[PDB]
């Protein structure tokens, strides 16, 4: 299938509490593969996947470096842009980032990424031509302007095509056995009395992965968005995620609701009824 | 892998 | 500044069955910014040693963490979660309903 290598980071300032503390986590679609936390007790902790821990202690060794050398950059971001929106040294302000690629089967390159969010406000972003930036307002045009004069998005182009698709390709490999695995919702419908005149019809998805899930309602085959409760996609701590929709439906109609549940790890779409 | 960030916003 | 409040889910990893080990999860979601606190009670109290997974956030910037403790339910216990953020004026709690 197709695939994506995300790393989101997090810079938070907490005046009074110390330095801003910086976390980056990496995911290969849905499963977190590193993360570097500049508050990490014994860096013999930091978490890592296990097709991670066959890199060596070269691979964590500059990658250690490189978290390091980040944390300093977005420390000395969070402290301008501190300075470009006028703000008091009092509050606590978070500078966000997601960088990566995403590839399809073939291994091939679709698009990078690379963007940033400012007290959870679009900042600055990346384009797609992976030349240009989009700055959200005259702050980020500061910004813009000193990563055009650094040429930045070479860099960053460079890393986009270059490395991360090489790393994801050969995460791929490693982790093979987990990350190329699709694992199809286990499903099913459940009733649930609400009075003597109408019960509600719950579908459930369990044990799926990855996340991306369709997963709905209709009545006589028509599609029932506004009438259907549909839960966030939740993970259920064994790396697998589960969802669920549900209908209020008048007593005796239950055979007129059909749900409908679409993912990557079926060979075929599910069709399923209340049984009884 | 990480990306390198070394210019300041 | 804008502030988005948490969304929380409770919820076991597996389907409940009395006596049977498991893990109750609660999961906080859709929230900025990204401190927050958040507790299992078992019928009303602190479960000690709770367990959570590291600081990420959706591509909406919103911040989300799961919370979870192993723990064998059974028909008379009941167990919650309570969680406080800077968006809400007091704690909110949300029991766990083995139906949802």
């Amino acid at each position: 299938g197709s695939h994506s290598m995300r790393y989101f980071d997090t810079a938070m300032s907490r005046p009074g509490r110390g330095e801003p503390r910086f976390i980056s986590v990496g995911y290969v679609d849905d499963t977190q593969f590193v993360r570097f936390d500049s508050d990490a007790a014994s860096p013999r902790e930091e978490p890592r996947a296990p097709w991670i821990e066959q890199e060596g202690p070269e691979y964590w060794d500059r990658n250690t470096q490189i978290f390091k050398t980040n944390t300093q950059t977005d420390r000395e971001s969070l402290r301008n842009l501190r300075g470009y929106y006028n703000q008091s040294e009092a509050g606590s302000h978070t500078l966000q980032s997601m960088y990566g690629c995403d590839v399809g089967p073939d291994g091939r390159l679709l698009r990078g990424h690379n963007q940033y969010a400012y007290d959870g406000k679009d900042y600055i972003a990346l384009n797609e031509d992976l030349r240009s930036w989009t700055a959200a307002d005259t702050a980020a045009q500061i910004t813009q302007r000193k990563w055009e004069a650094a040429r930045v998005a070479e860099q960053d182009r460079a890393y986009l095509e270059g490395t991360c698709v090489e790393w994801l390709r050969r995460y791929l490999e490693n982790g093979k056995d987990t990350l190329e695995r699709a694992d199809p919702p286990k499903t099913h419908v459940t009733h649930h009395p609400i009075s003597d005149h109408e019960a509600t019809l719950r579908c459930w998805a369990l044990g799926f992965y990855p996340a991306e899930i369709t997963l709905t309602w209709q009545r006589d085959g028509e599609d029932q968005t506004q009438d259907t409760e549909l839960v966030e996609t939740r993970p259920a701590g064994d790396r697998t995620f589960q969802k669920w929709a549900a209908v209020v439906v008048p007593s005796g109609e239950e055979q007129r609701y059909t749900c409908h549940v679409q993912h990557e790890g079926l060979p075929k779409p599910l069709t399923l009824r209340w049984e009884p | 892998e990480l990306n390198r960030k070394m210019i300041y916003m | 500044m804008i502030q988005r409040t948490p969304k929380i889910q409770v919820y076991s990893r597996h389907p409940a069955e009395n006596g049977k080990s498991n893990f109750l999860n609660c999961y906080v979601s859709g929230f900025h910014p990204s401190d927050i606190e958040v507790d299992l009670l078992k019928n009303g109290e602190r479960i000690e040693k709770v367990e959570h997974s590291d600081l990420s956030f959706s591509k909406d910037w919103s911040f989300y963490l799961l919370y979870y403790t192993e723990f064998t339910p059974t028909e008379k216990d009941e167990y919650a979660c309570r969680v406080n953020h800077v968006t809400l004026s007091q704690p909110k709690i949300v029991k766990w309903d083995r139906d949802m």
